[PDB]
């Protein structure tokens, strides 16, 4: 009958076919990540191919039912999703070529190794070795070399590929009725239909810029403080008013200043909110770690892990014989099958990691009652935010205490707290500007606002403007630095990294209020609090189902992305920096350069 | 009395093509099933006693689908495969058969019907594997808007309980 009703019958066939076929792709992909064989790595492609095809087939098959002739919101969403011409809306060659582009970039990146300018028998890869330098080296030159080698080898090689990349991908974007590839991505946060909850592809740019403003003071101050500390480690190389030399920021790009802790620690004479030693002493095994986390969730009103979770998961490294990939992952195979794959070691870190990944699983179950196409965090950054809330409560000394891993009568200390806070800023706050500038430049190279010859002239105008970072060596168009970063040269929207950050703070905030929290926002643990849970599980059981703006409302009572909870989390620190920066200079000169002479 | 043949039997049918065993004459005690935590449902809709005095239907369904073999009840299984009258009744027993009906490779023999014009009248059956179209029109799959109404479950040993194989036996009383 009606094209709507006959479209329902379509989805109702898809969900049934997807469930089955998706599970086969998962099971195979699983056998592989836990038993790296040839027979296993073989199936990992087959079922994974039936999948890609099946979707392509179901996509064009759905490209019939006219989105325009529907009034049921859900069925409209689901169809919209299934209707992705994406790669198949181009010429015969223009598509296959884009793939050659995408594919080689991924491989020149993962493969590219740089050789010693004097010892050509040893050559380092980005991981490890190269990233090992950027992370530990206190030698101005050794760091200077690695940073430049990489952006010089793979840097250049990617310039031509990317050149064409931005064209074909843009051609595709405008071909689907999007202002540019940048508009294609911002699309993810788009919502049409339910009013008072809509959100336009441009609204993101506005909301991200408007919010980034309120981060500046905090950042400028973290910046100023880190600078002065760096000046000490690298005497005479840094300017008391200049930007910071990109190669001295802790990792290859300066995405995170995490590794800078060593030389920026406020009170080096403090010590170890590291219970690794304690866990090891009380004979804790993987089991305990995971059972302990399960308890944490049950403590807030969430379900015990499924029988088949303890039954089918792999919480320990198989060791010899059976080889397996170890990146901690939370699997949702579907069919009610949930698993965690993790080569657990008895560290406070793996302990926190396990609370994080068991958060993803807990989200996966919450929305598993949704129809296949709706099982997934609201927007790209919801799932990460949730997993991060957990590690946030589990990290508190309060929690480590009540769990018997921290001495029963150990005290706070307003100094050991300023430390922890900084360790966090170095990572959480340092990334934001970087992440936000990266995507800005990327967005503009999509709205066409940057000429092929001002690609690095405009890159670094901004690293100096926004992030407050200067290049150690000047870079012309022989390079293409905003591409030596995995996410860039492997085609991934970077902005998620920014929103999820904000989100994850708006979440933790509500959930502490909700669970009636006393002290500063950062010392909060939400355990034993079924009350908070309820509120979390409110936006959890939705999945992609309601607009992401609604979903946020469910936990934070607001239709939008607010950054004040992120600053509240950093208030005891934020003010403390304003004191250190008493006689330091705060801000920078885009003009100063390391190389200049 | 001839209950052994029923639930102790080897092969069970799919839901859409269920079995109705006719048991009259002989006498059974009911202590056979009374005493046993083997079953995971054992709900009854009328009584729960004895008197040494009868229809037994059997089929297999997904875990989460067991809640539908009961009076009233939502749809899909209850709408297109097996329906209990809101009225009449006896008991409904089920047990997890993940060992038997599920293989680690995937078992798709057991099937169900997800598309049909209308709902089943209680105790009605439909073994009509005829290409479905949401308008009565005949079907020539792969023509668009044509789907086969009969699908296989796909019982893997590793699914969640909601997706594991359960054998059902509805005991009707007459
Ligand atoms: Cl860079
Ligand atoms: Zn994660």
């Amino acid at each position: 009958s009606t094209i709507e009703e006959q479209a329902k019958t379509f989805l109702d066939k898809f969900n049934h076919e997807a469930e089955d076929l998706f599970y086969q792709s998962s099971l195979a992909s699983w056998n592989y990540n836990t038993n790296i064989t040839e027979e296993n790595v073989q199936n990992m492609n087959n079922a994974g191919d039936k999948w890609s095809a099946f979707l392509k087939e179901q996509s064009t098959l759905a490209q019939m039912y006219p989105l325009q002739e529907i009034q049921n919101l859900t069925v409209k969403l689901q169809l919209q999703a299934l209707q992705q011409n994406g790669s198949s809306v181009l010429s015969e060659d223009k598509s296959k070529r884009l793939n050659t582009i995408l594919n080689t970039m991924s491989t020149i990146y993962s493969t590219g190794k740089v050789c010693n300018p004097d010892n050509p028998q040893e050559c380092l890869l980005l991981e490890p070795g190269l990233n090992e330098i950027m992370a530990n080296s206190l030698d101005y030159n050794e760091r200077l070399w690695a940073w430049e080698s990489w952006r010089s080898e793979v840097g250049k090689q990617l310039r031509p590929l990317y050149e064409e990349y931005v064209v074909l991908k843009n051609e595709m974007a405008r071909a689907n009725h999007y202002e540019d590839y940048g508009d294609y991505w911002r699309g993810d946060y788009e919502v049409n239909g339910v009013d008072g909850y809509d959100y336009s592809r441009g609204q993101l740019i506005e909301d991200v810029e408007h919010t980034f403003e309120e981060i500046k003071p905090l950042y400028e101050h973290l910046h100023a403080y880190v600078r002065a500390k760096l000046m000490n480690a690298y005497p005479s190389y840094i300017s008391p008013i200049g930007c910071l030399p990109a190669h001295l920021l802790g990792d290859m790009w300066g995405r995170f200043w995490t590794n800078l802790y060593s030389l920026t620690v406020p009170f080096g004479q403090k010590p170890n909110i590291d219970v690794t030693d304690a866990m090891v002493d009380q004979a804790w095994d993987a089991q305990r770690i995971f059972k302990e986390a399960e308890k944490f969730f049950v403590s807030v009103g969430l379900p015990n892990m499924t029988q088949g979770f303890w039954e089918n998961s792999m919480l320990t490294d198989p060791g010899n014989v059976q080889k397996a990939v170890c990146h901690p992952t939370a699997w949702d195979l579907g069919k009610g099958d949930f698993r965690i794959l993790m080569c657990t070691k008895v560290t406070m870190d793996d302990f926190l990691t396990a609370h994080h990944e068991m958060g993803h699983i807990q989200y996966d179950m919450a929305y598993a009652a949704q129809p296949f196409l709706l099982r997934n965090g609201a927007n790209e950054g919801f799932h990460e935010a949730v997993g991060e809330i957990m590690s946030l409560s589990a990290a508190t000394p309060k929690h480590l205490k009540s769990i018997g891993l921290l001495s029963p009568d150990f005290q706070e200390d307003n100094e050991t707290e300023i430390n922890f806070l900084l360790k966090q800023a170095l990572t959480i706050v340092g990334t934001l500007p970087f992440t936000y500038m990266l995507e800005k430049w990327r967005w503009m190279v999509f709205k066409g606002e940057i000429p092929k010859d001002q690609w690095m002239k405009k890159w670094w105008e901004m690293k100096r403007e926004i992030v407050g970072v200067v290049e150690p060596v000047p870079h012309d168009e022989t390079y293409c630095d905003p591409a030596s970063l995995f996410h860039v040269s492997n085609d991934y929207s970077f902005i998620r990294y920014y929103t999820r950050t904000l989100y994850q703070f708006q979440f933790q905030e509500a959930l502490c209020q909700a669970a009636k929290h006393e002290g500063p926002l950062h010392k909060c643990d939400i355990s034993n609090s079924t009350e908070a849970g309820q509120k979390l599980f409110n936006m959890l059981r939705l999945g992609k189902s309601e607009p992401w703006t609604l979903a946020l409302e469910n936990v934070v009572g607001a239709k939008n992305m607010n950054v004040r909870p992120l600053l509240n989390y950093f208030e005891p620190l934020f003010t403390w920096l304003k004191d250190q920066n008493k006689n330091s200079f705060v801000g920078w000169s885009t003009d100063w350069s390391p190389y200049a002479d | 009395c001839p209950f052994g043949e029923v639930f102790n039997a080897t092969k069970f049918p799919s839901v859409y093509a269920w079995e109705r065993k006719k048991i009259s004459n002989c006498v059974a005690d009911y202590s056979v099933l009374y005493n046993s935590t083997f079953f995971s449902t054992f709900k009854c809709y009328g009584v729960s006693a004895t008197k040494l005095n009868v229809y037994a239907d059997s089929f297999v369904v997904k875990g989460d689908d067991v809640r539908q073999i009961a009076p009233g009840q939502t749809g899909v299984i209850a709408d297109y495969n097996y329906k209990l009258p809101d009225d009449f009744m006896g008991c409904v027993l089920a047990w997890n058969t993940r060992n038997i009906d599920a293989t680690s490779t995937g078992n798709y023999n057991y099937k169900y019907r997800y598309l049909r014009h209308g709902k089943l009248r209680p105790f009605e059956r439909d073994i009509s594997n005829v290409p479905f179209s949401p308008d009565g029109k005949p079907c020539t799959p792969p023509a668009p808007n044509c789907y086969w109404p009969l699908r296989g479950y796909g019982f893997y040993t590793t699914t969640g309980i909601g997706y594991q194989p359960y054998r059902v036996v509805v005991l009707s009383f007459e």
